[PDB]
RNA sequence: AAUCCGGUUAAUAUUCCGGAACCAGAAGGUGGAAUCAACACGGCAACGUAAAUGAAGUUGGAGACGUCGGCGGGAGCCCUGGGAAGAGUUCUCUUUUCUUUUUAACAAACCACACCCUGAAAUCGGUUUAUCCGGAGCUAGGGUAUGGUGUUUGGAAGAGUUCAGCGAUGCUGAAUCCGGUGCGCUCUCGACGGCCCUUGAAAAUCCAACGGAAGUU
């Protein structure tokens, strides 16, 4: 599994054809694990800010099929 | 830097080794200044949206420089206020591209 | 007293490991940048290959064209050699600002590099132009 | 508990604190020298026998 | 606990090489790690070379070429020492063959 | 060459289910890199890096190598201080008695023995538990590589376990913590020191070197 910190390669590999599906995990330090999985890898990106979680939700494409926590 | 460790992109115009960059603080232009004695200087405008990619174009390439001892352009300071760009060359001779 | 410009020498540490070089100028003094022997050499890295009259023309000048490399090194990872060369036109264009400037950098390889083709088509320093095996 | 513990364990922080005083610059690097050479020889059963040596030195 | 091995290769061997670890399920279990990889050594000296990871002979061919050599002459195969005794001593032998020519054409 | 965790059966699990990886081979494609200065640059150097062609022919390395002792490192287990949970015991005494308190493969960034550079040393220095090395270049300073490991995560709490409940076996709460350690035991690695003499299998397989054939589109 990868970390990737940056939230724009985040957006990149999510508007890649390879990812399939992501997931949003809601931490006890109110943190958003944002979960994407791809064929090799499953890239994660853990953001602090709530509102940067959210910006970040619909900004995924609607095609991929986003997820709440597991 | 929220992009990738790698570079967005990479540009090659300069037919001599790139001297200096500098970015203009307010105005979104910055420019590039080699030993051809050429100034490229190119609208590089950013948006603070993750989907939103910064624009990157060329603007303008700033010629009649001298060259001394294969030694053209070597430093690029931009005006806090407008678009005005000093060029220091070789020759002793700064210029005001304004 | 042994090291003088213009005296062919051997590179026998780094990359270009095994060239042969004529010292430039000699540093032997010192500097602050190189606290030791350090004497600017330029050598070759490629070694020309062997000209032939059946290939063409262009073939024959790209077999020809030889890769130099303007170094600086310490003494003790140099060897002199009994065998000098002088050259007119290596006198004077090396110094501190050339290994500074990239492009002076550049273009003193250029200028090498079209005095060592001159030198191999005048045919003179045959040894110190072919590779050594070891 | 072995002699053989005691002795790996006395000789150490002997050499150990040897050392220390050496960088600290109480001792020089002759006597130091000279200091490690007894040490090595049980001359000082425990540590403060031998910071007593180094003040009469 | 008492752990079994996960194998059926009874007669544990140099082979059977294991690892007790802990597991998410607070289980202790066998994990049976592959030998160290071995340095390249150098022909000449025969010491280990330097700037050359430490893997398994199949595992090498993973890596990238700079990743296997070293950038100078016989790099990869020949210590820097090596190379520069090797260096001298072919220059010096050629010294040797020219003053003795010399010496016999005279 | 390459796999781990959790769950699952009346009976099979590193095989099945859920999740997460890895290896080997295969083609094109995309992007990046090098060249009409023909096959990259930097560093005094050890060497470094996203790449950076190499025919015939010639080599080198891994595989691949005895045994013993001590020292150092790490992990697990054992010991134990508190924190929490439950079950005790309790006229009184007893902050007490007993039990539990998890993080896998894999993937990321960083974290110490050989060598290089300055240096020229005995008034001998550095140093092991065990005196070993030093003009065949010590101590000292600055580096290079090998990272045994450790740090921070990801995997990953969504899992597992233990307590409370509420209602097909579901749902909801919490906790799953901070230490200290030792000639301790088990396993492994590094650095030495002996004894050897018996100077300590082979091959498949993989890598590198020298070599320089060939070569605006």
């Amino acid at each position: 599994p990868r970390q990737i910190s940056d939230i724009k390669q985040f957006l990149e590999i999510a508007r890649r054809k390879d990812a399939t599906s992501a997931r949003i995990k809601k931490n006890t330090n109110k943190d958003v694990k944002f979960k994407l999985r791809c064929s090799k890898y499953l890239y994660t990106l853990v953001v602090a800010d709530a509102k940067k979680a959210e910006k970040l939700r619909q900004s995924l494409p609607p095609d991929l099929t986003v997820t709440e926590v597991g | 830097l929220d992009f990738s460790s790698k570079p967005y992109k990479n540009l090659r115009y300069h037919s001599r080794a790139l001297r200096d960059v500098s970015y203009h603080p307010s105005l979104p232009l910055f420019c590039s200044g080699s030993d051809d004695g050429d100034v490229q200087v190119f609208h590089g405008r950013v948006y603070s949206d993750l989907l939103a990619n910064p624009l990157i174009v060329p603007l303008k390439i700033l010629r009649n420089h001298k060259v001394v001892d294969n030694v053209g352009v070597l430093s690029t300071c931009w005006h806090p206020k407008e678009a005005w760009l000093f060029s220091a060359g070789a020759g002793g001779e700064i210029r005001m591209w304004t | 007293k042994i090291l003088k410009p213009g005296k062919v020498a051997l590179i026998t540490r780094g990359r270009f490991a095994g060239k042969k070089v004529v010292i430039l100028q000699a540093i032997d003094q010192g500097s602050k940048s190189h606290p030791f022997g350090h004497a600017v050499v330029a050598g070759v890295e490629r070694y020309p290959l062997k000209v032939t009259k059946s290939m063409g023309a262009k073939r024959i000048a790209r077999r020809s064209r030889v890769k130099p490399f303007i170094k600086v090194v310490n003494y003790n990872h140099l060897m002199p050699t009994r065998y000098a060369l002088e050259l007119d036109n290596l006198k004077g264009l090396i110094t501190a600002d050339t290994f500074k400037e990239p492009t002076q950098r550049s273009a003193a390889r250029k200028t090498v590099k079209k005095t060592f083709e001159e030198k191999y088509q005048s045919g003179k320093s045959a040894w110190f132009f072919t590779p050594l095996r070891f | 508990m072995p002699s053989a513990v005691v002795w790996m364990r006395r000789q150490r922080v002997l050499r150990r604190l040897l050392r220390k005083y050496r960088e600290s610059g109480k001792i020089d690097k002759h006597l130091y020298h000279t200091l490690y050479l007894e040490a090595k020889g049980n001359t000082f059963k425990h540590k403060r026998a031998l910071i007593e040596h180094i003040q009469r030195a | 606990q008492r752990v079994t091995y996960r194998r059926r290769l009874a007669y544990n061997t140099r082979s059977n090489r294991t690892r007790i670890i802990k597991t998410p399920g607070n289980n202790i279990r066998y994990l049976h790690i592959k030998k160290l990889g071995t340095i390249p050594r150098c022909g000449d000296t025969g010491v280990p070379l330097q700037g050359i990871p430490a893997l398994r002979p199949r595992e090498f061919a993973r890596l990238s070429h700079n990743k296997k050599t070293v950038q100078r002459a016989y790099g990869g195969c020949l210590s820097a020492n090596a190379v520069k005794d090797r260096i001298v001593r072919a220059f010096l032998i050629e010294e040797q063959k020219i003053v003795k020519q010399k010496l016999k054409q005279l």
